[PDB]
């Protein structure tokens, strides 16, 4: 119980340089945010949001992948948490959607999930559009039954 | 080889499908070599040929290494000569007694897999019944494969004809009557219809019976003259039939609708010349229509007697008969699109074609799409159509008598003054296949829309710009309307046919002009697409004009996609790179920023690029843009052979990937 | 009010009448087709397309036919409507899975008995095809379904699916042409060689349309073949624990290491051994699909039964290009002029990693036997025939070994490529020949004697021209000996004296060559 | 009976100035006693997919007209819903976008799939629908 401390340096965490970290960081405020919810989790869920879409225009694809993938199903936390803080959730995870979408085509699949569009161990791009979209059900889900 | 006894040849290679002697390769150059002498027009060793790469191909399967693709070529079609000659080889090839499950396998499968390529039933049949093919396969597998080929039988049997449920001899004259009336409407015999209506007349009374299916439908202009006749029968059998005729035109169904049609015109022959010359009215549009669908929109060449027929069914217009504009438009429009420009305004130029507004535009455009060919800048029939359609789609009263808004065209649809109305031009040029007059009143149209529309001055591309600058009245006329009917008739001709670049280009055109910024690029690449084999080869930069171009970036930088802009600007003759640097300044991209670098292939827009990241201190990409400059591929100093290549491949590349990305 | 009240059970009606009574079924049939006929919207589409979603057998689809041909005389267009309503449902969440495939492949069943017959689509006249054409667009994303049966249904159903007036938009075949790569590819994954056909009658189908249909079904097939995935199919490839043992066995003591220099142990090391048999299988059916591409049918008929159809030239230079551009995308030695050997000494590293890229992926070879096939497509694929030998010169100066057989590979990948260049036509029989000794000879020898081609070949630069086209026969020709040179020559001497030198163990091939 | 010559109208209906003249009329006459609009569940559906934006938006009014008065109405049009913004015309779908959340709101049952539909739509086609999409979201709560 004595853990809701964290919120006072998560802050300070982000900053580091580490993807490791960040990634880390990330994670936790998601469970923080659930299990407490305060307008200083608040004042830190926005950020994390910002520290996101930040870490989106600045990053290869290499790290792209490893950065998002772990890190994306902690957004459906924050939208549980914090109602007001949602089309800011929803402009960054679409936008994350279609940057992905638009770096599939520069090299050939052999899924091209753009035909997709109207519904194992495969490419990380591919994964990571997999991963949005199971993102969006479950938040649209908790959303039907969040009452 | 040396000789000549080419079959001996043959015997020492199916021989040596067992001995294993001679050396493949050696087997491989032979074939080569007999391949050669086949080539050099020796056809009688093409046989020969077949057979020794038969044996070559059986041998090697043995061994299991890959098929030759000479062997499916020859493959291709076969015959049951060679068929029997491999099952034969392969019988003398293996030896069930001294042969291991490996080869035996081997050997299974190989016949299993040239059976799934066989298409022929037959050809499945007898390579099944083979003898050593059903020693090697067991019966499951072989029937198991057997049902799979049948599997492609589509021989199902489906009854036509509709059910009756009523049955016969009820013993009363009421259900008796509904269940041959019922009979009536399935029917599509003449004589059967005349049959069923004569033999309801006789056991009825004098009673009309043209009203049993109410949604049987006749014209209100020959109603009076198909009901004027006093004979009940006779004109409840020329009304059903007429009306079944007309609904089986509508429905496409011209095998069924010429029988009644027919049959119907022997039966009005005795009757008055009026519903006959109706009746053969009939015949033209019938005749008309299955011209036109029936043989197909690639009818190669009319009989032309047809065409003689409406020539002078239309010059004549002696009698009072009611004449449909229906008719008159279908074959104007016939005509038009059989391009019959000798029929020009000289000929019947002043006898009810004025009268008749369908003729007098038909022929106008004739005129004018023909004065396009003469190098004169005499455009008089040009001006000609742009004043009447102008002033068609003008309103009539400037003051606008009937509403004050300018609704009145889009609703009322009157102050129309014109030959025709929108609706009624839209049904005509709807009517029409031509491309070359569509492509000319395209143009028309689009000249009236851009010609000061809006505030927007975005003038779409158009290839023939011919009609008059100077707008008289330009108050009266609608440019909403305009647009409507430039759209409409744009999706028109897309549907002719998309294969057009000069109407994919204004198609992107509108849409950017309704800032529809996601379509205009969808159909630009399109465009490119169509105009060269999907980008493998160079895109002609008469489409892909400097101003298309500009276009794209404009389109791109308001899609908020600030590399594939600076992607595009290369294919000017000369970079911008100031809306490059502009457009790479913002931090707000959606385009796989990193992934597109490969693509850019101008070290300065690099250099700028490798600054911008240093600068803003991201790393992880200042190192793949220095990885980018420093490919040899390019280096600004080459003799500029391998560089114009290296740009063509990444500009294919590119216009690949985006054309893979949209649609 | 009985036809108002029945309106909302109209689909009901539609299941007892499947259920194919003695003749409730019929009497049913005529209560639908009259409401149809009845209700301003006709409910025409609706009972057609729950009939065909709940359609399994040929005497429902018999009745469904039935109950058109009464409509038809008195309505018009429902198989438009039909189509469109029963795919935007399919699309959204209803018609499950096997409703869904049940009505694509009795859709499927229609088409085709309509494409086939003289007498019952006469009659009926439908056009189930012609409809269908205004949805082919629609009906691609059905390829891509996760669910096998929808899968099959679609892909047979659009194998015999005719096309519009016009041929198609580009955006609809290219959508169409990936749909049916990936779905060629998944079947060739799950099922193998027997259940691909209908994806390559569609890919053939629609292949013959225009050109650029051609060129795209081309590049897209053999790149997506050469992709990493797919390609296996074809060539092959804490603190816990730490601290229940630690403290260097001391504990009052440092720890033996200063430290590690990363993960360690690599541990996979693992090796493709799948399966080497029907891997050929496989090939051979991808093989056969871009046979069939390439081909252009003709229809001559050449010779008896016997001649087969040329190749298509052109077929071969998509091919030759793509595979270029998939391989090896550098383009600085294009110069289809062979440049002299020191030449290749700044470009070893390219010429190392293609010919990495070969071993690694054999099918390599036959797609360039393919272009073989075609006689001028090779000089477009120069680049990679010059990266080969580059790479086998570079290779067979390092042997110490007396004998070339040691290393296997390489023995044959020269053997491969001699032979490809001889039926390529650039070299005369002569040096096509060639390949048959390598295995009897000393390295340095097969080294001076690819040295001998090189010269052979820069002398005859492959080129377009000098291929002469024949009216008797469209393969074009290259006649040899009006080149000036003409045969090897002074290379052919060279040949000629390694052979007579190694007449030890060759003097059996050596009567091969004979006089040129 | 009094309606029985407006539904004929429409159905044999294919120009846009008399399917625009009919289509005001019925509003006009919607205005009072909405529920008559019942009788156009089908004429509206299939005008739906056209390609003119008076005709869309006077379909779009009155669909969530007959939706408002008649809530138990959303599966008609929820194939023909799903099928406009499946549709590739880059209007009809733009339109159904901007009056996506009204209609999921009358929904309250398919929002699941609905909501996902358009985002895909989003993602691959460069459309974006984060503020209708928030919307909806936070109406559903």
């Amino acid at each position: 119980p004595s853990m809701h401390i964290c919120l006072d340096f998560i802050p300070e965490l982000i900053a580091q340089p580490e993807l490791e970290k960040q990634i880390f960081a990330i994670q936790l405020l998601s469970h923080l945010c659930i299990q407490y919810a305060l307008p200083k989790s608040l004042s830190v869920a926005r950020l994390a949001v910002n520290v996101m879409g930040t870490l989106l225009t600045v990053l290869t694809q290499a790290k792209r992948y490893a950065f998002f993938m772990p890190t994306l199903p902690s957004l459906v936390s924050f939208c549980r948490a914090f109602p007001p803080l949602y089309e800011d959730i929803m402009s960054l995870l679409i936008q994350i959607g279609q940057v992905c979408a638009s770096d599939v085509a520069t090299q050939t699949r052999d899924i091209d999930p753009i035909i997709t569009r109207l519904q194992g161990s495969m490419d990380p791009d591919v994964q990571l559009c997999h991963c949005i979209e199971r993102t969006v059900i479950e938040i649209i889900n908790m959303s039907v039954s969040g009452i | 080889l040396r000789s000549g006894n080419y079959q001996e040849v043959i015997q020492i290679f199916i021989e040596d499908n067992l001995t294993l002697s001679l050396p493949v390769q050696f087997r491989q150059s032979v074939l080569r070599e007999l391949f050669k002498k086949a080539q050099q027009g020796n056809e009688a060793l093409d046989e020969i040929c077949f057979k020794v790469c038969a044996c070559n191909t059986v041998r090697d399967i043995l061994e299991g290494r890959t098929i030759s693709v000479q062997f499916n070529q020859l493959f291709l079609r076969p015959n049951k000569e060679k068929i029997d000659f491999l099952l034969e080889v392969c019988s003398r090839s293996v030896n069930l007694e001294k042969a291991s499950e490996s080869l035996k396998g081997n050997m299974a499968a190989f016949l299993k897999n040239v059976c799934l390529g066989l298409e022929d039933l037959q050809y499945v049949f007898m390579i099944s019944s083979h003898e050593l093919f059903i020693t090697l396969l067991k019966d499951e597998e072989r029937k198991l494969l057997v049902d799979q080929m049948r599997k492609r039988s589509p021989r199902v049997n489906l009854c036509i004809k509709p059910v009756t449920s009523f049955y016969d001899i009820p013993a009363s004259a009421s259900v008796n009557i509904g269940q041959l009336e019922h009979q009536l409407i399935l029917s599509v015999d003449p004589w059967r219809i005349r049959q069923i209506l004569i033999e309801l007349h006789g056991m009825t009374s004098e009673r009309q019976f043209w009203t049993v299916s109410n949604k049987w439908e006749v014209p209100s202009v020959y109603s009076g003259v198909i009901l004027g006749i006093k004979d009940n029968l006779t004109r409840d059998l020329v009304y059903i039939l007429m009306a079944k005729g007309l609904h089986c035109s509508t429905v496409k169904d011209f095998s069924h609708a010429k029988q009644l049609f027919a049959a119907c015109l022997e039966l009005v022959t005795e009757f008055s010349p009026k519903l006959r010359q109706v009746m053969l009215n009939e015949m033209l549009l019938l005749d008309i229509h299955t011209h036109e669908a029936g043989t197909g929109q690639a009818g190669e060449r009319p009989p032309s007697d047809l065409i003689s027929r409406v020539r002078g069914y239309l010059e004549m217009r002696l009698p009072d008969i009611p004449l449909r504009q229906v008719i008159a438009e279908e074959c104007v429009a016939f005509m038009l699109n059989w391009r019959e420009n000798e029929y020009l305004t000289l000929q019947v130029p002043a006898f009810l074609l004025q009268s008749n507004p369908y003729v007098k535009l038909g022929q106008l455009l004739a005129a004018t799409c023909k004065e396009l060919p003469g190098p004169k800048e005499s455009r008089r029939t040009a001006k000609d159509l742009w004043e009447v359609v102008v002033q068609i789609c003008s309103v009539s009263s400037q003051h606008k008598r009937g509403n004050d808004g300018r609704v009145s065209l889009i609703k009322q649809r009157e102050s129309t003054l014109g030959i025709m109305y929108r609706s009624e031009l839209l049904s005509f040029i709807k009517k029409l296949r031509e491309p070359l007059v569509l492509t000319i009143i395209l143009s028309l149209f689009v000249k009236l829309h851009n010609v000061r529309e809006d505030i927007v001055n975005d003038i779409t591309a158009e290839h023939i710009s011919i009609w008059p600058s100077s707008i008289p009245n330009l108050q009266s006329v609608d440019f909403e309307a305009v647009a409507i009917t430039v759209k409409e008739l744009v999706r028109y001709t897309l549907s002719i046919n998309p294969n057009n670049h000069s109407w994919l280009i204004i198609q992107a055109d509108i849409y950017f002009a309704t800032n529809q910024y996601s379509a205009a690029l969808h159909y630009y690449l399109q465009a490119g697409a169509v105009c060269s084999d999907f980008f493998n080869k160079a895109v002609p930069p008469d489409v892909y004009t400097d101003q298309v171009i500009k276009r794209m970036i404009k389109c791109c930088s308001l899609l908020n996609c600030h590399t594939q802009v600076a992607i595009l600007c290369q294919f000017l003759r000369e970079i911008d790179y100031k809306t490059a640097f502009k457009s790479l300044q913002e931090q707000n991209s959606h385009d796989a920023m990193d992934s597109y670098y490969d693509y850019i292939w101008d070290v300065t827009i690099l250099e700028y690029l490798t600054y911008l990241h240093h600068k803003r201190g991201e790393t992880d990409k200042r190192q793949i843009a220095i990885k980018a400059i420093g490919q040899t591929e390019l280096n600004a100093s080459n003799p500029e052979e391998v560089l114009q290549l290296a740009a063509q491949r990444r500009k294919k590349k590119f216009l690949q990937a985006m054309a893979k990305l949209y649609f | 009010p009985f036809l108002d009240a029945l309106k909302n059970h109209v689909g009901e009606l539609c299941g007892e009448t499947l259920r194919l009574e003695r003749k409730r079924f019929l009497w049913q049939h005529q209560l639908l087709g009259l409401l149809s006929v009845y209700t301003r919207p006709s409910c025409g589409p609706e009972a057609l397309g729950h009939l065909l979603s709940r359609a399994r057998s040929p005497e429902e689809l018999s009745l469904a036919t039935q109950l058109y041909a009464g409509l038809v005389v008195s309505l018009s267009g429902l198989l438009p409507l039909a189509f469109r309503s029963c795919l935007a449902r399919v699309h959204a969440g209803t018609l499950q899975p096997p409703f869904t495939a049940r009505f694509l492949r009795n859709l499927a069943l229609l088409v085709g008995w309509e494409q086939q017959g003289g007498e019952g689509p006469a009659a009926l006249g439908a056009h189930f095809g012609e409809s269908a054409s205004a949805h082919l667009s629609d009906l691609a994303p059905l390829l891509l379904h996760p669910e096998e049966e929808v899968a099959e249904a679609a892909a047979s159903l659009l194998a015999i699916c005719p096309f519009p007036s016009e041929a198609l938009s580009p955006s609809q075949l290219l959508g169409l042409v990936r749909a049916g790569v990936h779905r060629f590819f998944a079947s060739l994954r799950l099922h193998g060689p027997p259940g691909v056909a209908s994806a390559c009658q569609l890919l053939t189908r629609l292949s013959q349309t225009s050109p650029a249909g051609l060129k795209a079904v081309l590049q897209l097939l053999v790149e997506g073949a050469l992709h990493r995935g797919n390609t296996e199919l074809f060539g092959g490839q804490t603190n816990r624990r730490h601290t229940a043992a630690v403290p260097g066995p001391g504990g009052i003591w440092s720890v033996f290491h200063a430290g590690v220099i990363g993960r360690g142990l690599k541990p996979p090391k693992f090796v493709q051994s799948r399966n080497q048999q029907e891997v050929i299988y496989n090939t051979q059916s991808l093989l056969s699909l871009l046979v069939h591409c390439c081909s252009a049918p003709g229809g001559t008929e050449c010779g008896e039964c016997w001649g087969a159809p040329i190749l298509s030239p052109e077929a071969a230079k998509a091919v030759a290009v793509t595979l270029v551009e998939s391989v090896c995308p550098d383009a600085a030695g294009a110069e289809l002029a062979w440049p002299p050997e020191e030449h290749a000494r700044a470009t070893v590293e390219r010429d190392l990693r293609i010919g990495r890229r070969f071993r690694e992926q054999p099918l390599l070879f036959e797609l360039l036997k393919l272009v073989a096939a075609a006689p001028p497509a090779l000089c477009y694929c120069s680049v990679l025939l010059r990266g080969l030998l580059a790479a086998l010169l570079g290779h067979w100066e390092a042997s110490r070994h007396p004998d070339t057989t040691h290393s296997p590979w390489h023995l044959e990948a020269s053997c491969t490529l001699v032979a490809v260049m001889a039926e390529g036509s650039l070299l005369p029989p002569a040096l096509g020949n060639m390949h048959e000794v390598f295995s009897q000879l000393a390295p340095f020898e097969v080294r001076l004697l690819l040295l001998s081609v090189w010269g052979f070949l820069r002398e005859h630069g492959p080129l377009p021209q000098k291929f002469i086209f024949q009216s008797e026969r469209g393969r074009f020709i290259r006649d040899f000996s009006r080149e000036g040179g003409g045969e090897g020559g002074p290379h052919l001497a060279v040949l000629h004296s390694v052979l007579h030198r190694n007449i030890d163990r060759l003097g059996l091939f050596s009567g091969r060559f004979q006089a040129p | 009976a009094e309606m029985a010559p407006y539904m004929k109208r429409l159905s044999r209906g294919q120009t846009v100035e008399d399917l625009l003249e009919v289509l005001s009329d019925i509003d006009e006459m919607s205005r009072r006693r909405p529920e008559i609009l019942s009788f156009f569940s089908t004429n509206l559906q299939r005008l739906m997919s056209s390609a003119e934006e008076c005709c869309r938006n006077l379909a779009f009014s009155l669909a969530l007209r007959s939706m408002q008065n008649s809530p138990s109405i959303a599966a008609a049009f929820l194939p023909t819903f799903m099928y406009c913004l499946g549709s590739q015309d880059f209007e009809v779908v733009q339109t159904a976008l901007r009056n996506l959340p009204e209609y999921a709101l009358l929904c309250q049952e398919h929002a699941a799939v609905l909501l996902h539909r358009a985002f895909l739509v989003g993602m691959y086609g460069q459309m974006d629908p984060s503020a209708q999409i928030s919307e909806a979201l936070r109406i559903l709560h």
